[PDB]
RNA sequence: AAACUUUCAGCAACGGAUCUCUUGGCUCUCGCAUCGAUGAAGAACGCAGCGAAAUGCGAUACGUAAUGUGAAUUGAAUCAUCGAAUCUUUGAACGCAGCGCCUUUAAAGGCAUGCCUGUUUGAGUGUCAU
RNA sequence: GCGAAACCACAGCCUGGGGGCCAGG
RNA sequence: UUGAGAAGCUCAGACGAGUAGGCAGGCGUGGAGGUUUGUGACGAAGCCUUGGGCGUGAGCCUGGGUCGAACAGCCUCUAGUGCAGAUCUUGGUGGAAGUAGC
RNA sequence: AGAGCAUAGCUGUUGGGACCCGAAAGAUGGUGAACCAUCUAGUAGCUGGUUC
RNA sequence: UUUCAAUGGCCCGUCCACGGACCAAGGAGUCUAGCAUCUAUGCGAGUGUUUGGGUGAUGAAAACCCAUCCGCGA
RNA sequence: UUGACCUCAAAUCAGGUAGGACUACGCGCUAAGCGCAGGAAAAGAAAAUAACCAUGAUUCCCUCAGUAACGUGAAGCGGGAAAAGCUCAAAUUUGAAAUCUGGCAACAUUUCUUUUGUUGUCCGAGUUGUAAUUUCAAGAAGCUGCUUUGAGUGUAGACGAUCGGUCUAAGUUCCUUGGAACAGGACGUCAGAGAGGGUGAGAACCCCGUCUUUGGUCGAUUGGAUAUGCCAUAUAAAGCGCUUUCGAAGAGUCGAGUUGUGCAGCUCUAAAUGGGUGGUCAUCUAAAGCUAAAUAUUGGCGAGAGACCGAUAGCGAACAAGUAGAGUGAUCGAAAGAUGAAAAGAACUUUGAAAAGAGAGUUAAAUAGUACGUGAAAUUGCUGAAAGCAUUGGAAAUCAGUCUUACCUGGGUGAGAUCAGUAGUCUCUCGAGACUAUGCA
């Protein structure tokens, strides 16, 4: 149970705050799961998701498939991972979107502002 | 994306438009192009060809090459229904049997039934008898292969068969049921033997139903009555229609000579369920095949 | 109430008698009678038949009331919280309301209404040195000060006999929160018990007693022959 | 018109915390002034007392607290009420000795220029 | 509903949310150091004026208070002098010390003399005396600031120490 | 007999009821106090994204600086913060309604009225002294 | 080829007796 | 003899039009609290149905078809709660009629 | 040798727009050379309607 | 269910007339203050906490508590 | 001839300020019109009540009280919230205009290079009066002896307030259904977190959050205090003792006569123990001024809720909404939400001038194909059958459910348990249940 008369438990407020959240408030929104040992080794339960993440996915019709985020679609809420796509009618290879939550990180993208963000939530590189 | 209706209704309709308009002028630029150029047109003609469901079906190594395969004609000569194709070519004696206090719109498809099958019994299903009682029963008597419908609620639903006395037993879920009346343009059969003829069962489980239904009827038709029966498998579907035939002229024909169907009825469909080795017991029959129900979702997967 | 610019018969126009905010909508009860059915749901609260009959599940519970120790005031964890309950027996009833969690039924759940669920154990407690934290997370449960006992928590619905979980302490409180039908209580000014009307309840008691079957006159048949 | 009190309960609220700021500010002394006891003036309730607006000057005087230090101590100075009888001069008079007898005034700094 | 509120629910710029929405915040105690260290910031200012020693009001109170526990002549009112009260808790005795030592610490009201009142005063003294303040003030060749005796006699009093 | 007419049933239309939803309204409460001659509110005109019958922005035209997150959009950002900049023509609108003027180098800086305070310069058969 | 609108309880054989009721044509 | 929901069960006899008007008991809808260890993607609600059933009735239960995400019984609370009509309001659709007519 | 006071419910009744719709005016402030916006839910013995 | 047969059967509301082309949806004794009776409830020569004050650590617009008045009654 | 002052002018001289908009709440003039403000406004420290044991600025709430008064409709008192008091005019500083704006020059300072001051100097304002002192509650001037004292500027730390960043618990284990597991079951975990939202169906443990947090930490801006340093123009300024001394108090106002709506107009026009207002007494002390809080708030900048509405409802507007559109104009003013989990929005072949059609293909579903959730009725087409309101039955079509397998009795064969001329364990209260052995009379 919420005690903050600061924080809104109205449906209504947290509907509308999820979907007019801007790119940057969108950005912590899509995080997924690190794997175990990169979640027993870097001491952090969760990370928002990158371009160049190495992932599992875990839920769906893809489940067990592996690959890189090519691209984060910020705008829908969906990842995009290599060689996980759709062919249409034509024989094009539309990608298929899945919810970053939906996938595992196995292999994490060093960049230093991550090391500093493993730091600074409570993280041993 | 456009949240207003109307303004992505008028978004769509101009979309729609430019892309009539594209699609037409490069359809039109083409046909000129090839009638100016044979060349290009069958060679489109031998590329662009339609995809269906039987093109793009997934791949199973199960499917036999149309040529002869020495092991699987070892194992066909010597198993359950080779006294049927064999040099001593048993006449096969079919039993037909309904679920246990049957109705009458049971009986009014088991007789039709019984016309598409010469020398076939029926013994009303009475008493506390049980299908792997009946098989055993049958067999002593000189029975060689036992359907039972299965209805419940005034439809029948199933139809199970057992090979006697120990073959594979079969579990089928009829299905669009219809009777001689609800046919149009139908006719009365007669006595003559049918003529059995089965398509399109690639698999390997396919011959294994193939040869289950192939051991129902007479090894010899009496092609005098032009009665024939037909199985076939489309998309795992089975459809058992019989037809009445007479050749004739056909100027669409390629040899130009066609045939002419009369159907006779009943026109039913089947899905294949179960296979059994053995006599058709639901608890504790070995399972040669089940059907997954998540599995067929693929509409491109078939196992028959 | 709807705005006051907003026939009643005519599309897009106003509604009949529309409704305005200066409704009453607070009712006013006379402190006794506020008092006598804290009193009296409090009484129920002890009847084990009223506890089963409003949808406990206390059949294993070992003595109603049910009074435990006051080092249950100094609880820190839900754990050690969750563990008591299941000494005394007390958890099937947070069975009942964690596994009773639907959602609502209609337009109630687009009103912040989402989800309901039973009512499981009131907590009477005396000090708060850590029970209110320690317990306000298993659903269902409420704690209360034996000072402050509400009808809404001792009658939900309206229905009598809930579940109380008193301390020792505030088991002990309890003489002085409501007094005695002839003492007064110490935390309520010049208030006394509800007196009944009946002395004993049990009325076949007293219409099957020795006294009044003595000299009844002999009692023709039950139901009679035709 | 219709004056509606939906924010009864939002009022009681509000002045317990302006109380709360204004002890918060000066948190060691107390969040009301002190009062006298005044008769009220009718042939009804004379034999009430209750709480006046502030001390009369002879009180004061009688007491011992000039009426410019009162004020700085919190003991409202009222010019307008007098003192008719002795009785109502004496009541005040014990009632400015009791507060001054639990009061704890602070010492405050004061300049003490070097020279002369 | 108004065209300013529809403004801003039709452009992406974010409203100026400030989350300063704190109910059941009390006030936090400046202004004392020893009350700040004594203060339970969940208690009412009354619980912690009572516990405290302390009255928050020196008049009645409007309503009742509350109870937890079941507890179990003119002259007299003109000359009395009242010997303080005794302070019922250690915040209260901690008040009383620092503000009787803080008095000590600045204890020196007393005023030092200056070279032009030193002068002034002892001129006056040599030619008058020590005692006849008096006639001190009736000279004027002397007094020129026209002091009269009371401030002379301070003047006199200060020189000493 | 058939058409036609009616009734019933099936299927196909037509219509958009119902049900379910809901970034919306309505109502109550709480907190706070901030427009403009240092050019407001409003209006027009542009800019690029575009669907504009929307939005942002102003010739530095979805904004630039600084800060932050840290790597997009479909030192990145259609991001957030935001103290520095910049902010077309209007409009209380202020040189007169293109026309003019003053100063400086076509460009730049200026040119409304009332009143307040002061500064400077003028006038008085206004008074007075020499 | 284009193409309404007002209006519409329900419908349309006569005679007599009390435009459908009664008895006849 | 088990037949105390004592608000239950049981015996008997008489009676039955009904406008205004009076009294009582019930059926239904939106939301509220409690409750049913309630129902639900193995299909909620809605809708369709010459399928069946219950009640004098208001109405309720159900089979099948359709459908795709929520719903209900019981005890209290509450109300913007029940339509055949108001030359009712809004929308939709008819016969007139392929007529008048251009 | 006092029976009242409070709360709630039903019923009646009185005033508020007062069961719903329907009436010829006029006033204040504007627009164009009558119109427009409020007042206005103007005035009801009356008409039509008023749901298991 | 459809139809047939024999029998009966004159369009509904409203006050002759007035409304009715059909269907769906919406559509009218409401809320509030005063008074009177009746019933229930609590207390009872009394009675009424909710102007306000106290208090409420789980939601704190609630619930709980109550000083001084004041009403009506006597 | 010169100068001083006065009055009136001029300047694109220097420095300012006013307008217009909003207007829920405020205050005025006359719902509307007109004027003017603020974060509140207004009111406000008695020319106020009362008749008492008297009260004590204002505002607000309750009550008084639907009372008095003349259907209108209060007020004194009483209960409460909040409480805070003051500034001038009228008396010579007269042993000293002690007063102030501005320019210039320095210096300091900042929410700030943007702000705000200090010191010095020069001019101006001002004696037709700027300061100090005084405000009736008094007060001045003497006299007296007790107690008192900063508009200064740094540093330090603590406590507060605001603003931005930062810190945080636990399953995505196994089985079944499904397009998808967020469902069911099994087994675990966390809980100061089982609020809410998201994710391909009901998610505390997948994600954001939530709780901790009534807080640790880190920047930065400031409150009032505390400790301390350095300065301090005190030859000063106060409070209260006393008096052989004084004690100023607001006029075209009050009041009277007469008209219009207390107020205003017009005619007349005062007084000094006076004047006002109450019952000779009491009580105030007008015609000058300021003043927080308690109170109001359909606007502004934000929040948090709800027994509210649920797309003909709810704002006119859930979307393009004061928009499209109408009118010369003032003004008036709509209708319009939903494919799917994902566009995978239908490749390709073919007919057709095209629009589109048919084969196909995607989907769990096309009975989801954008004229897209569900898809009612009125209504229209086609096909099939029959015919040319109630009662009762016939014909035709259809439908409901409908039982056989059990009871008793006898024997044979084995089985065990609640049986044993049997041994142990656990939980309750001798024996009651649950068991594990061993035997089968």
């Amino acid at each position: 149970m919420k005690f903050s008369r600061d924080v809104t438990s109205s449906r209504r407020k947290q509907r509308k705050a999820h979907f007019g959240a801007p790119s940057s408030v969108r950005r912590v929104l899509m995080s997924a799961p690190l794997s175990k040992e990169l979640r027993e080794q870097y001491k952090i339960r969760s990370l928002p998701v990158r371009r160049d993440d190495q992932i599992t996915v875990i839920r769906g019709s893809n489940k067990g498939r592996e690959g890189k985020i090519t691209s984060v679609y910020r705008k829908k809420f969906l990842l995009l991972i290599e060689r996980v796509t759709r062919e249409k009618a034509n024989g094009a290879s539309a990608p298929v979107g899945i919810d970053a939550s939906k996938v595992v990180i196995t292999k994490l993208h060093l960049d230093k502002d991550r090391k500093d963000l493993i730091v600074r939530k409570g993280g041993k590189v | 994306k456009i949240k207003n209706k109307i303004v992505r209704q008028q978004q769509y309709m101009k979309a729609l438009h430019q892309k009539n308009k594209d699609k037409l002028e490069r359809r039109k630029e083409r046909a000129k192009e090839e009638e100016k150029d044979p060349e290009k047109k069958r060679l489109r003609l031998s590329e662009n060809i339609p995809a269906t469901i039987e093109s793009k079906r997934v791949y199973d190594e199960t499917i036999i090459e149309d040529k002869p395969d020495e092991e699987l004609q070892a194992e066909l000569k010597d198993d359950e229904f080779s006294a049927y194709f064999s040099e001593e070519r048993k006449v096969p004696k079919l039993l037909v049997t309904t679920s246990k206090r049957a109705s009458r719109k049971c009986y009014d498809f088991a007789s039709e039934l019984l016309d598409c099958f010469p020398n076939a019994e029926f013994r009303k299903r009475t008493g506390d008898i049980e299908v792997h009682e009946i098989a055993e029963a049958a067999a002593k008597r000189g029975y060689t292969d036992l359907l039972v419908l299965n209805e419940d609620r005034k439809k029948t639903n199933a139809l199970t068969l057992v090979h006697l006395p120990n073959g594979p037993s079969f579990y089928f879920t009829l299905s669009n049921l219809q009777t001689a009346k609800e046919i149009s343009n139908h006719g009365r059969s007669t006595g003559h033997i049918p003529e059995l003829i089965i398509n399109n069962f690639s698999t390997r489980l396919g011959m294994t139903v193939a040869r289950a239904f192939q051991s129902l009827f007479i090894q010899t038709p009496q092609i005098q009555g032009r009665q024939v029966v037909t199985i076939h498998c489309q998309r795992d579907f089975l459809f058992f229609r019989r037809h009445r035939y007479a050749f004739r002229e056909k100027s669409n024909m390629p040899d130009g000579i066609g045939t002419g169907l009369q159907e006779l009825g009943p026109r039913f469909t089947m899905r294949l369920r179960m296979v059994q080795k053995g006599v058709w017991d639901r608890k504790e029959g070995e399972v040669f095949f089940e059907s997954n129900a998540g599995e067929e979702s693929d509409r491109r997967k078939f196992w028959l | 109430a709807v705005s006051e610019k907003a026939g009643n018969m005519c599309r897009s126009g106003r509604m009949f008698a529309p409704t305005k905010t200066w409704r009453k909508w607070h009712v006013k009860v006379n402190q006794n009678e506020k008092r006598y059915a804290i009193a009296s749901a409090v009484a129920a609260s002890g009847v084990p038949s009223l506890l089963l009959a409003r949808g406990h599940r206390i059949e294993e519970i070992p003595e109603v009331p049910l009074v435990v120790d006051d080092a249950v005031q100094s609880f820190q964890k839900t754990k050690e919280a969750v563990a008591l309950l299941k000494e005394i027996k007390a958890y099937r009833d947070v069975i009942k309301v964690a596994n009773s969690r639907k959602l609502r039924a209609g337009k109630g759940k687009l009103r912040n209404r989402r989800h309901v669920q039973r009512r499981g154990p009131l907590v009477v407690f005396n000090e708060d040195t850590g029970i209110v934290k320690a317990f306000r997370n298993i659903p269902g449960v409420e704690i209360v000060n034996v000072r402050r006992l509400n009808l809404l928590q001792l009658a939900p619905g309206g229905h009598l006999g809930r579940f109380v979980i008193w301390t020792k302490s505030a088991f002990g409180l309890l003489d002085s929160v409501f007094g005695s039908t002839t003492e007064v209580a110490q935390l309520k000014k010049n208030y006394f018990l509800p007196e009944n009307i009946i002395s004993n309840a049990d009325v076949t008691r007293l219409i099957n007693s020795d006294e009044i079957q003595s000299i009844v006159k002999a009692a023709g048949p039950s139901r009679v022959k035709r | 018109y219709v004056k509606t009190w939906f924010n009864q309960p939002g009022r009681k609220l509000r002045r317990r915390q302006a109380r709360q700021t204004k002890a918060a500010k000066i948190a060691p002394r107390p969040v009301e002034a002190i009062r006298p006891a005044v008769k009220p003036p009718t042939i009804r309730y004379n034999m009430k007392v209750r709480a006046g607006r502030g001390f009369t000057l002879e009180e004061l005087k009688a007491a011992g607290v000039s009426r410019r230090v009162a004020s700085t101590i919190g003991i409202p100075v009222d010019h307008r009420r007098r003192n008719r009888s002795e009785e109502s001069l004496q009541r005040n008079v014990e009632r400015i000795k009791v507060y001054l007898a639990h009061l704890i005034v602070f010492p405050r700094k004061a300049g003490q220029p070097k020279k002369g | 509903a108004n065209p300013r509120q529809r403004n801003k629910q039709r452009s992406g710029k974010p409203r100026l949310t400030r989350r300063n929405a704190n109910k059941k915040a009390k006030a936090k105690i400046y202004g004392n150091f020893v009350i700040q260290q004594n203060w339970d910031k969940h208690a009412t200012l009354r619980q912690n004026y009572a516990r405290l020693g302390l009255l928050a009001t020196p008049n009645y109170v409007t309503g009742g208070v509350e109870k937890l526990y079941p507890d179990p002549t003119l002259d007299d009112v003109l000359d009395k002098e009242i010997s303080i009260a005794p302070a019922k808790t250690e915040v209260v005795r901690q008040l009383e010390e620092e503000a009787v030592k803080k008095a000590a610490r600045q204890s020196n009201k007393m005023l030092p003399l200056s070279a032009f009142e030193h002068a002034y005063i002892q001129r006056l003294i040599n030619k008058y005396g020590t005692e006849d303040f008096e006639s001190m003030a009736k000279d004027v060749k002397l007094n020129s600031k026209l002091f009269n005796g009371s401030k002379l006699k301070n003047l006199y009093i200060r020189m000493k120490a």
